[PDB]
């Protein structure tokens, strides 16, 4: 819940690094919907958005 | 139109969905069962069966035939169309939610008389639209038509 | 076509009123309507349209809101109940046997 | 063959579950034996139900509709493969048809 905030491989401010992080963020995502068909998506998506927020 | 009718129809369809789903997660277990682990990690809440159950893959008393994944994720997503369907069919029902004109009725019924056609195929067509191996000719292909 | 028809909008009246058909029955005569009576085989099927309109009229006026999760759980709850009863489908063979016996 | 029976006429003094659930049984015959053994040397389709008389249909032709695997191969032999493969029994209306 903290090192990848405070012990980041790279300076998270560096652009090829935060482009990279989208990326995958957007293909685990895709990944884990996929997955798990049954579940529902829209009720995970506002729950973390939620938790976000 | 009378909306009686569409709204039977709706709630007929809906039936049908979940008998199918139900026939599903009735052979293969696991189908509920793998779902419902995943999202007591997501929604703490949720109930989840005895664990016996889960391993010895069994709802009741019955223990069923193991089955591999493709197979398990397959039946999934095609759940997850059904699980649409019904979700739409749902919200237009929502949405949609005298004797002189029975006889008034009842005599355009007259209409073509001649019409030689054998008629079987509402709930046949339905219940077949939902139905497992839909596909091939007897057993090939357990997707649904 | 027709039977379906008929049957179909007899029970959509029948279902509302059902002093409509019995008043028709007196007024018209014709052996269109004979399934009324219980002796008609399709009278049966009659009886569950019926039903089902009657049930369209239970809850005019609410609507459904059953999630995805919950239409999940309901249908994996459908399926145990099917599997409660799963000691009755072993009787048949006998009628066999009796034609064996007899032939 | 198309053989009608009772319409509720005498029907209606016998119905203790005695092989009423029993359908009319068919079997075919050589003529090599009966009662009288004159002459012989074809086939009958006998057709016989509990109270009714027997019946018999000559059968010259060495054979017809003798078909082929028509179904698939589902065993419930009841009396035979003949009366499966081939027979109907409108128990409702009380017609029997054989072909």
């Amino acid at each position: 819940d903290e090192k990848y905030l405070l012990t980041p491989p790279m300076d998270r401010k560096n652009d090829r690094y935060m482009a990279f992080l989208l990326k995958l963020s957007k293909y685990v995502e895709t990944f884990f919907f996929k997955s798990y068909a049954l579940l529902d998506a829209a009720a995970v998506e506002n729950l973390i958005k939620s938790d976000f927020e | 139109m009378n909306l009686l009718e569409t709204r039977r129809s709706l709630l007929e369809e809906m039936e049908i969905i979940e008998n199918a789903i139900a026939e599903r997660i009735q052979r293969n277990p696991e189908l509920y069962y793998h779902y419902i682990q995943e999202s007591s990690k997501v929604f703490p809440d949720t109930k989840l069966p005895r664990s016996s159950l889960i391993a010895e893959n069994k709802i009741y008393k019955f223990k069923k035939v193991k089955r591999k994944r493709k197979q398990i994720i397959l039946q999934q997503h095609e759940i997850n169309i059904f699980l649409r369907d019904y979700q739409e069919k749902q919200q237009t029902f929502n949405k949609i939610n005298f004797e002189r004109k029975l006889q008034q009725l009842e005599k355009e019924l007259k209409n073509e008389d001649e019409n030689f056609e054998l008629d079987i195929n509402s709930k046949k067509d339905k219940y077949a639209l939902f139905s497992s191996s839909s596909d091939p000719s007897r057993r090939t292909n357990i997707l649904s038509d | 076509r027709r039977d379906m028809e008929v049957i179909k909008l007899t029970a959509r009246y029948y279902a509302k009123d059902k002093s409509i058909v019995e008043q028709m029955i007196s007024k018209d005569g014709e052996a269109r309507l004979n399934f009324m009576n219980s002796s008609h085989p399709l009278h049966k099927t009659f009886t569950d349209f019926v039903a089902q309109y009657k049930r369209v009229y239970s809850f005019t006026g609410q609507e459904i809101k059953k999630s995805k999760r919950t239409i999940l759980d309901n249908c994996f709850e459908r399926t145990q109940y099917w599997e409660f009863e799963k000691d009755k489908d072993r009787e048949h063979d006998k009628l066999v046997e009796l034609c064996k016996i007899q032939f | 063959i198309q053989v009608n029976y009772s319409s509720e006429v005498k029907e209606n003094s016998v119905d203790s579950d005695d092989k009423a659930k029993v359908p009319p049984l068919i079997r075919i015959v050589s003529g090599l034996e009966l009662s009288d053994t004159k002459q012989k040397g074809k086939k009958f389709l006998v057709i016989a139900y509990e109270p009714f008389e027997n019946i018999a249909i000559e059968l010259p032709p060495n054979e017809i509709l003798f078909s082929e695997n028509n179904d698939m191969d589902n065993n419930n032999d009841g009396v035979d493969e003949l009366n499966k493969k081939c027979t109907f029994w409108d128990a409702i209306s009380k017609l029997y048809y054989v072909q």
